[PDB]
């Protein structure tokens, strides 16, 4: 409905396997959504696939595997979860111009289990992916919403995926923020602060407010 | 007089701090011990799971 | 039926039958085993083949002699329903255990039913007041909404629900359903007595509630399908009588727990922790048999007895998926002495948003969250050192937040007896005003003793005057 | 007797059991080819279940399979191609051109499996392979015929670091190289392929000074596991039977461990600790031991390693720490400080580094550096609460020297374009020894912290000091 209001469902397709719908159907749902994307990609049309939630895919495949009583991997997620996810994820690519240029872009989405990213399924995905967008719940309460913890977020493709104008402007944004984070931590141990640290802090506070995002606002 | 109070207060305060930290040590120690036990349990469950399958 | 069998095994309440013919029941069919315990109603869940099923037993097992005749009664059993389910407390079988004698059948419906589809949805986002201040500010209800409590061990789970019944269910019609799975019998008697007294059960008239109660002494297999029966009564009201209903479940942890127990016996390999591999599916089915439809909008409030807390235990985690609002109640906040014991940093509703329930309302709530989050954050440093070894600005924030924390109390009006303190009910309209003032620190000048264990802002002020004497 | 025919009996994912006919004895570690319209599916024979029924692991997808399907047996390990046609072609798990530059093989093939050389054969040369990278050269110098291990977390400029090494070490290196990618991204493959066409290493007219074996992460675990054996054998052919020195590169070897864990699990071997295979030690050992300096040549492996969630204790990382001669560990904290390379000096250790092995002076300079940093780390706690209180004149200097040293580690990368955009600095061995000595002596203690930031040699330390000065 939100999509229809914003009339973006003149191009949004929603592939669903609701929690009611079968665990075999849930397992099959990501791979067939990918196939729909590949058709767009093949045509040279570009699209982007959000996989919400892949964690529940693992539960479904787990149920399946355990009722076919195959030897499961750690955390009972069968030891071939990586194979399922990897084959799925490497299908999203920006193809060559001998391949019609078409690019399916993928955004996999895993739900953190108390930030337990050392869990088998989150660890596997992190290795596969080209970025991490770790969010923080505490920062949600802190008022940000969307609330992002950018210290544990990476983009390993660098500024080649960034807009050229934006590469120039946000060049030292990371450095300022990095200094802000460090100074802010230090400041809470109540040590007396010199002007050089408080330059950072004062600048830093303005930056923090600049970062904040409010739900349902594009720009 | 002020100075004497200043250094005195620092001693008094730093002593009270140490006591409070000891209590937090105890609280996290119990949590640490519990977390050890739970990990052991989960590892054993894994072994059992493997044999069972 | 010529589908007769004998009972090959009785391993727990998961009996196995061996039909003597190659005409077999199907899965979710029902069997009646004639025993000196009367009929026992069981539901076929697996076919282990060679005309030997493995059946969940929905009526308790014991004293069963092996090789006892079975008869196939087919399908998911159909209870007898009407508006004469109202004012009846029913056992799993569907028999009035408040003993008004048999329910007048109108429609008899199978205990297992299919969950309505994505096309049979109806989208709602309504305002509904709970008469609880903290709830109103953080998570204001809707008219089909599915709210869930994640109450700890006896955190006044019953008291909370009773308060909700006392306010909300006398402010909602259509019908309302109380279903208590694995309920504590004495607590149920209190509810039953109270209900008849407050006319919620009126037996001279009609009751605006119907009741299902399944005790926790009922064997596991029974407890699992106490839920399915309740969902059918709810569906009868929701669908065929079309009403916008209500539903209470206490606890749906008992459903999950029952599933975890049976899993081993059924031959299923119990997934993580021990919960059934079918935990996800079964939670899904139940919650899409409780989902809002365009034939009726059913507000559900489901109590999850999180075992030893830890909500990343698989069953609470999968509960979170199916609730539009949650009101996590936790022991820590209980320890802080605040009643209601609702976590203020762990309540959410999709309805809370923007001007959906007022931008100003949303702004006030946002500020409460930031302040509290800061306040919780600095608890380490403040305790090890003092609050004086943090900034004056921070000290104002902290002092304001301690007050807010104390203010959040609002004595219960259904545990008014138990607490001793007469309850307090605070309007949503009042709530916006009250918190707005406090955020501006207007009333941050009057005792924190005054703030503690009292409701309304006006009550705080009056208690300041009382204290001053 | 019976023809060399097996009939499928159970396809349960990758595990496929085959039922060779009564009267024929199979052998283990074989390669079974089943001619399928999906190409010939290769199954590596992994158990005997007796009565001529095998249980085998697949190397490729098992869709469409029908129980009853005739299975030829090669009878031994997969036979790859070796030659100098390998040099400048991309090969896949089954030894097939995926660069599609036609046939690969000289006139010879070799099996994927090979065995660790004898104790006499495995004798290594302690010589110092400098790279021109100060943090590496000083604090964990790479060594000839070595088994370098580029431990670090996830993508902290991990790709940048390795790539820089290819630029520095590869061009420098006299021998050939083989770049093997074990379960790495098809973006990463394309970048590497493109990058080395750019570096000209991959010369598409005539031989390339590298060979390539790109196995990517999409591929099933079985293929991910026995990609390693393949790449290793190509290098062995260079080392042995062409004599030619090599300098192997593998990426990322945690994927090799991970791949093996999974197919242990699938085979029904009751897993060991943290789901890692029971045969973890010996399989790692088999890979490493096979790589050695024989009397026929010398191979210097540089194997990238991913440390999942900075978990070192995890048996797969913990086992590799033993297994690799010249470690460099990149730590998150150092990365965040903006110090790129993010190699933590305390955690970067190489077999060669001590006394006069790397030069007595070099050793002493490096001993002083480590002590200075270690104190600074301890002092962070003191500074955190106390600040300047209980900190002497000496402590402030130690903080400052450590900070100057801290950004002295930071050194540009050639690769850096969109990662930084500052071309790499290759610093002579003599120059690095001199520059750290000067700092410690306090000859560069009137010099700002940032004047060591992203500098190279002695000229550079002074030059960036000058730039701030004016």
């Amino acid at each position: 409905q939100t999509l229809e209001q914003h009339d973006a469902m003149k191009y949004s397709i929603i592939v669903a396997a609701t929690a009611s719908e079968a665990a075999p159907l849930q397992y099959l749902a990501p791979f067939t959504a990918a196939s729909i994307g590949e058709w767009f990609r093949d045509n040279g049309k570009h699209a982007l696939i959000v996989y919400d939630d892949l964690s529940k895919q693992a539960v479904a495949y787990r149920q399946l595997s355990l009722l076919l009583r195959r030897p499961p991997g750690r955390e009972a997620y069968p030891g071939d979860v990586f194979y399922l996810h990897s084959r799925l994820l490497e299908r999203a690519a920006k193809l060559s111009e001998k391949e019609g240029s078409g690019s399916l872009t993928a955004l996999p989405v895993i739900e953190t289990q108390g930030g337990d990213v050392s869990a088998y399924i989150p660890t596997n995905v992190i290795s596969i992916t080209d970025g991490q967008i770790f969010l923080e719940a505490e920062l949600f309460y802190k008022g940000i919403r969307p609330a992002i913890n950018v210290g544990l977020s990476v983009s390993r493709v660098g500024s080649a995926a960034q807009v050229k104008a934006l590469k120039q402007v946000a060049g030292s944004l990371k450095l300022f923020l990095a200094q802000y984070r460090e100074v802010a931590a230090f400041a809470q141990f109540g040590s007396d602060l010199d002007a050089s640290t408080k330059q950072t802090l004062v600048r830093g506070e303005r930056l923090t407010q600049l970062l904040k995002q409010n739900q349902y606002s594009p720009l | 007089q002020g100075y004497a109070a200043e250094i005195s207060a620092r001693r008094n305060a730093m002593d009270n701090a140490s006591k409070n930290a000891g209590d937090m040590i105890n609280r996290y120690s119990i949590l640490y011990n519990r977390t050890r036990q739970a990990v052991i349990t989960n590892e054993l469950v894994d072994i059992i799971t493997g044999a069972s399958s | 039926t010529p589908i007769t069998g004998k009972v090959t095994a009785v391993i727990g309440a998961i009996v196995d039958v061996h039909f003597e013919q190659s005409e077999l029941p199907a899965i979710l069919n029902a069997l009646e085993i004639k025993t000196p315990q009367g009929k026992l109603v069981l539901e076929v869940a697996q076919h282990l083949g060679e005309n030997t099923v493995r059946t969940i037993a929905m009526d308790g097992t014991e004293g069963l002699v092996r090789g006892e005749k079975v008869l196939d009664t087919g399908g998911p059993i159909s209870v007898p329903v009407g508006r004469e389910t109202l004012g009846r407390i029913i056992n799993v079988i569907g028999e009035p255990i408040d003993e008004r004698g048999p329910i007048k059948s109108k429609l008899r419906k199978p205990i297992h039913a299919d969950p309505p589809s994505f096309a049979e949805q109806s989208t709602s986002a309504e305002i509904l007041e709970t008469g609880i201040k903290v709830v109103d500010l953080l998570a204001p209800y809707a008219r089909g909404g599915k709210i869930g409590l994640f109450g700890g061990a006896g955190v006044g789970k019953t008291v909370f629900i009773q308060e909700l019944i006392n306010n909300i269910a006398k402010a909602h019609g259509g019908f309302s359903v109380f279903t208590g799975v694995g309920e504590r019998t004495r607590e149920g008697n209190d509810l039953y007595r109270e209900m008849k007294e407050t006319g919620v059960i009126n037996l001279e008239g009609e009751s605006k509630v119907a009741l299902v109660f399944g005790q926790m002494n009922e064997p596991p297999g029974a407890r699992a399908r106490v839920a399915l029966t309740g969902l059918t009564i709810a569906e009868y009201f929701r669908d065929e009588e079309g009403q916008d209903v209500l539903l209470f479940i206490d606890n749906i942890f008992r459903f999950t727990q029952a599933g975890s127990e049976v899993s081993a016996l059924l031959g299923r390999i119990p997934s993580a922790v021990g919960y059934q591999p079918t935990l996800a599916t079964d939670m899904g089915l139940l919650q899409e048999r409780i989902t809002t439809t365009k034939k009726g909008s059913v507000t559900s409030v489901q109590a999850v007895y999180v075992p030893a807390d830890d909500l990343t235990d698989p069953a609470p985690a999968t509960t979170f998926a199916h609730l539009d609002a949650t009101t996590v109640l936790s022991r820590g906040i209980s320890e802080l002495g605040i009643y209601p014991a609702v976590d203020p940093l762990d309540s959410k509703s999709r309805l809370l948003d923007a001007a959906v329930v007022g931008q100003e309302h949303y702004d006030v709530a946002s500020k409460v969250q930031e302040t509290l989050q800061t306040y919780k954050s600095l608890q380490d440093i403040i305790a090890i050192l003092g609050m004086d070894e943090l900034s004056e600005q921070d000290k104002l924030t902290v002092e304001r937040a301690r007050k807010i924390q104390r203010f959040l109390s609002q004595p219960f009006a259904v545990a008014e007896v138990f607490t001793g303190i007469p309850g307090k009910l605070v309007r949503l309209k009042d709530t916006v005003a009250s918190f707005k003032a406090v955020l501006e620190g207007k009333y941050d000048n009057i005792p924190e003793h005054a703030f503690y264990m009292v409701g309304g802002i006006e009550d705080v002020v009056a208690k300041a005057e009382k204290l001053a004497a």
